């Protein structure tokens, strides 16, 4: 009982060191603290070197005391996996965070392990339609491939990822994992719901039908529940590629918490910060957890990947690290947000290996190819067009900016998610509706039609179907004049006659703020504790 | 000199004493005569070690819990946040020229907590919870942690109810729910304040017509602003009366940079009273990024690595599980909420900065004050192209979400077309439309300072001009004209919206025909 019982040795912060007398935990071992108000389990992270280890809190430290039991569990944090967990929210440990009972769970995982082998590797492409116009032409998405939406802080990531739910992951017959790490917990609750009334997540007894589970760890959790709750969102889609042997798709919101939690954590274990105040480690800690979230030859994992970039700069450490991790980078721009168009995917900045001629067919690359050229040239001439105008473009030119102002409002699209702030219904657009409409604005076919046909349409079917409502409204804009529903008889009471029909509310004036409240003592003076632990007044010297 | 050769120094092995038992005859008549040179020894109680840049280094304080308040002889607080094998560090909530090498150090037991209850409305409190406003102690209260952790997803709903703010831009382009967080984000001088401070008026206002649990109960907490600004504001809060439901948590400018990074957790643990017992709660962080300054003070006088623009790294978690506390509590935990209004102030113009970008990525949306816009005299400077509320959003007034749709509309084609007329040769008396309802609706949302509107005389003034019954002024007496439909108009129509929630079509022949008799002052 004594050894392989560790005392609290220091605490900085969410780092605790514990002294241990005899027999050290491992590194990455779990250690539970008793006497704590809620369960504290402290993930070694480091040997100091005199029987010290180091360990990051996966809970808050306020109220831990430098003597404090500290029980190791001999393997590292473990979090329930299976069938059993799908429709259930669980926290960085494996707690069930949605008051449904306990978790059914087939396996108890540990939430550390190394990536699969190079032999267990997978090397196919297949294409995952989107229905997002700029997604399917200009970057396409790999059925089984890493897919990261690179994001500045209010250009559109979390909507992205939300469509990507809405569109992909109920075509798509495998099982869901959400992995919330750092983000609102609004938006937990808010996509905790939204999947209750879509029947994702069934609650009570049909929980087995349940199609996702989440795992959150959002941005009010320490630093060291941000750094671990990616670990058990993958062990959660690990267990259903490995053991269940079936194709998962993981959502991670905000992927640079992960990164931005272990620099939190870094200068408190001692090490020399690296560029930009990041941890020397960010390579290899990313590393270690993108390597893991792959598909191997027994099951699939298409990931995507919410990634928010820090000051609008993709050159900062924790971006830049993250884009050779993967197979399709979805940059998304600020400055492709306020000219209004959604979702305000560079065209020029985003990239897939799927964007390959033999891998999508001669007929889909050229198209993309072709766009981009124009886009890029667009680009080339702005310099021009701010400073001297379109006046001086010379007419070849002019044709290419009136190309690419059509193509960069074609890209737009209203979502299925986003039309509950829009108003605007969301259009799902097939993959040979991007490729048949880009390539007729390509070659010419709608030259006609204005710039704003173009803007928040699904195909280009319905570019022609908004160029006549604009064309329409260019002539009628009146005739509302007289012949009304608003009349003096017809279906109006009188005005006074309206107030009697208000129910009155009585307001009770009185603030209900005593109703259950206890009121403590404020003393006098400060109350302290003496060198015996009594409550004592503040005693008179200084 | 390994572990296990230090280890045997534990057993004996002299079989030698003869200067055993010679110091051991000696030594406690040497400590004798020493007695008035030791200071007496310190176990549970702590001793300062070291003090200086707002940081004491205490010897002993053997049973501190991490993060508790310590209390120094000389009677300021501190909060001890590393325990280390040989020290303590506690960060000291006040001056720390009062506090000497030697002095007693305290143990409150308390983990660090301010007053929370009835009795905290009303006053003017530092960031600690003890009042300045010279009134007396804070009675009828009791207290509580300020590092509470948020509620989780389970103990939350949607936001749902309206939480008006008065301003006429706000409540009409980005309305407000009733749990949510909205960063009111602008350079200096755009009225930040002035539009969180119309929130705080215009709850005074509804509090006396609500029947007792739609009561908003507002707190403003100033961070590193000046004591007459905060001084200056009390007494526009006491003189409108709104002070009877507001808390005012101020840390000054002259005040300790702990005091500072301390107060918005204060006065969020005094709002969360208001949350956590069904009623509802309005904070505002005036300055949230002087409480990262404050914040970056502290981290660097610890000497933790600099990060991107010197803040220590953990500074967004800073922020979010600051604004984190902001919620709308589920019907088991009461249906209480806490709507937050942030306060960021941006170096010309720039929201890519690194403390602005991360409230944006904790907030649920932004109000965007434009410092052109601010000095043409449009105020409140609302950026409508870049304010979003989307949370608050299918949460507003039923009328008002009538009336402006197409105002969001009317103005997102005003901006279009005056980004394509730059200057004035080109005029198409197509567009010249828009540009005559866009400056219509402009002057229309702009208001005057400390007179927040109820929502039914805003949605008729939106209502009066959306539609006609404004073409005819030009663009100088819209303001004059829509006093003139708000009083002319009979106020019994303003009841019947207020108690429908929408524009019925009873009413809406009713306030067509009202709006044809008012006596506009442009003829
Ligand atoms: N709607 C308004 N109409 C007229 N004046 C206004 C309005 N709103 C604010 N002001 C005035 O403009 C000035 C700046 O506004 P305010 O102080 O609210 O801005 P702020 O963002 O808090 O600025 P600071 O950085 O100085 O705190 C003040 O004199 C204020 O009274
Ligand atoms: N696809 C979209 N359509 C319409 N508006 C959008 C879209 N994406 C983002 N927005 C607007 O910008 C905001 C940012 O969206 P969100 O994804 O939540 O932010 P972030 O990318 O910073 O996580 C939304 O609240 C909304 O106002
Ligand atoms: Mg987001
Ligand atoms: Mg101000």
């Amino acid at each position: 009982p004594a050894i392989d019982a560790g005392y609290v040795s220091q605490v900085i912060g969410p780092v605790v060191d514990v002294r241990f007398d005899g027999e050290l935990p491992s590194i990455l071992s779990s250690l539970e603290v008793e006497g704590h108000s809620v369960r504290l389990v402290l993930e070694v992270a480091q040997h100091m070197g005199d029987n010290t280890v180091r360990c990051i809190a996966m809970d808050s430290t306020d109220g831990l005391v430098r003597g404090q039991k500290v029980v190791d569990t001999g393997s590292p944090i473990k979090v329930p996996v299976g069938r059993g967990t799908l429709g259930r929210i669980m926290n960085v440990i494996g707690e069930p965070v949605d008051e449904q009972g306990p978790i059914d769970a087939a396996d108890i995982w540990s939430i550390h392990r190394e990536a699969p082998e190079f032999t267990e590797q997978s090397t196919e492409q297949e294409i995952l339609v989107t229905g997002i116009k700029v997604v399917d032409l200009l970057a396409p998405y790999q059925r089984g491939g890493k897919i990261g939406l690179f994001g500045g802080a209010g250009v559109g990531k979390t909507v992205l990822i939300m469509e990507l739910i809405n569109n992909v992951a109920k075509a798509h017959g495998g099982f869901s994992v959400f992995a919330g790490v750092g983000e609102r917990t609004r938006e937990g609750n808010d996509l905790y719901r939204e999947m209750i009334e879509s029947g994702v997540i069934k609650l009570g007894a049909e929980r087995g039908n349940s199609k996702c589970t989440l795992v959150y760890g959002q941005m009010n959790e320490p630093p060291g529940a941000r750094a671990r709750v990616a670990l058990t969102g993958l062990t959660v889609a690990e267990y259903f590629r490995d053991i269940e042997g079936q194709d998962v798709l993981l959502f991670v919101d905000n992927i640079f918490r992960f990164t931005q939690a272990n620099s939190e954590v870094s200068a408190l274990l001692g090490r020399i910060p690296s560029a930009v105040g990041y941890q020397p480690t960010l390579a290899t800690d990313l590393g270690g957890l993108q390597e893991r979230i792959t598909t191997t030859t027994k099951g699939s994992i298409t990931s995507v990947q919410a990634v928010y970039v820090p000051a609008d700069d993709l050159t900062d450490p924790a971006p830049a690290t993250t884009f050779a991790h993967l197979d399709a980078t979805t940059v998304l721009s600020r400055s492709i947000a306020e000219l209004g168009i959604y979702p305000a995917v560079d065209p020029l900045d985003s990239t897939s290996r799927m964007l390959n001629p033999n891998v999508i067919g001669a007929e889909h690359y050229n198209v993309a190819r072709g766009v981009q050229k124009v886009l890029q040239d667009y680009k080339n001439l702005q310099d021009i067009i701010a400073i001297l105008g379109m006046d001086e473009l010379s007419e070849e030119d002019k044709l290419t900016v009136a190309r690419a102002r059509k193509i960069q409002r074609f890209l737009s699209q209203p979502f299925q998610v986003a039309e509950v702030f829009t108003g605007t219904p969301g259009k799902y657009v097939d993959l040979a509706d991007t490729i048949s409409g880009f390539q007729g604005v390509l070659t010419g076919k709608y030259d006609d039609l204005p710039e704003m046909a173009f803007y928040m349409v699904g195909d280009i079917k319905e570019v022609k179907e908004k160029a006549d409502k604009m064309a329409k409204d260019i002539a009628s804009r009146k005739e509302a004049d007289n012949k009304k529903v608003s009349e003096e008889l017809k279906d109006i009471p009188s005005l006074d006659k309206l107030v009697s029909e208000i129910k009155e509310v009585v307001i009770e004036e009185d603030d209900g703020l005593e109703e259950d409240f206890k009121a403590e003592a404020l003393s006098s003076e400060t109350v302290v504790l003496n060198e015996e632990g009594k409550s004592v007044p503040l005693p008179k010297k200084n | 000199a390994d572990a296990k050769a230090l280890d045997e120094l534990r057993k004996p092995k002299f079989s030698s004493k003869y200067l055993i038992q010679h110091v051991s005859q000696k030594l406690i008549p040497a400590v004798k005569e020493w007695e008035k040179s030791y200071q007496p020894p310190v176990i549970h109680l702590g001793r300062v070690l070291s003090v200086g840049d707002g940081i004491a280094r205490v010897y002993g304080l053997k049973s501190v819990q991490a993060g508790e308040l310590v209390c120094f002889d000389s009677g300021v607080k501190g909060m001890a946040l590393n325990l280390q094998a040989d020290h303590v560090g506690v960060v000291v909530f006040g001056n720390d020229s009062v506090i000497h090498q030697g002095d007693l150090v305290y143990r409150t037991g308390q983990i660090v907590n301010v007053p929370i209850g009835p009795g905290t409305l009303g006053r003017v409190t530092d960031g600690l919870g003890q009042p300045i406003d010279g009134k007396g102690p804070l009675t009828n209260v009791r207290s509580s942690l300020v590092e509470v952790k948020a509620p989780g997803i389970i103990a939350r709903q949607s936001v749902r109810e309206p939480l008006f703010t008065g301003v006429k831009a706000v409540d009409a382009l980005v309305p407000i729910g009733r749990g949510q967080r909205e960063l009111i984000i602008g350079d200096r001088q755009t009225g930040k304040t002035a539009v969180a401070i119309d929130a705080i008026i215009h709850q005074k206002n509804c509090n006396e017509q609500v029947p007792k649990a739609q009561r908003v109960y507002c707190v403003y907490v100033a961070v590193g602003q000046k004591r007459s600004t905060v001084a200056q504001l009390v007494k526009l809060f006491t003189q409108t009366g709104a002070m009877r439901y507001t808390i005012m948590v101020s840390a000054t400018a002259s005040d300790a940079a702990p005091l500072q990074f301390l107060a918005p957790y204060s006065g969020c643990a005094m709002a969360e009273y208001f949350r956590d017992t069904g009623k509802h709660g309005l904070i505002i962080y005036d300055d949230l990024s002087k409480q990262s300054v404050a914040y970056r003070q502290m981290s660097l006088l610890l000497r933790r690595p600099p990060g991107r623009e010197a803040f220590p790294g953990d500074v967004f978690y800073l922020h979010s599980r600051l604004l984190e506390r902001a919620a709308k509590l589920s019907k088991e935990l009461g249906g209480g909420s806490l709507t937050a209004f942030p306060v960021i102030e941006t170096q010309a113009g720039d929201v890519s900065a690194y403390i602005a970008t991360n409230v944006i990525s904790i907030t649920d949306g932004q109000i965007f004050l434009e410092t052109e816009l601010f000095y043409k005299g449009i105020r409140p400077a609302l950026n409508v192209g870049l304010s979003v509320s989307r949370v608050g959003s299918a949460a507003q007034f039923p009328g008002m979400k009538q009336v402006a749709g197409t105002l969001k509309l009317e103005l997102a084609q005003y901006r279009e077309v005056a980004a394509f007329a730059q200057f004035g040769s080109d005029l198409d008396a197509a567009t010249q439309y828009v540009l005559e309802r866009g400056a219509r609706l402009t002057e229309m949302l702009k208001q005057k300072q400390f007179a927040p509107i109820p929502i039914e005389r805003q949605t008729v003034a939106v209502y009066a001009a959306t539609k006609g019954f404004l073409d005819k002024v030009r663009v100088q007496d819209i303001v004059a004209a829509e006093e003139a439909v708000i009083s002319q108009v009979n106020p019994a129509v303003f009841k019947i919206l207020k108690a429908n929630g929408k524009i019925t079509p009873a009413l809406d022949a009713h306030l067509k025909a009202e709006l044809r008799k008012v006596k506009l002052p442009g003829a």
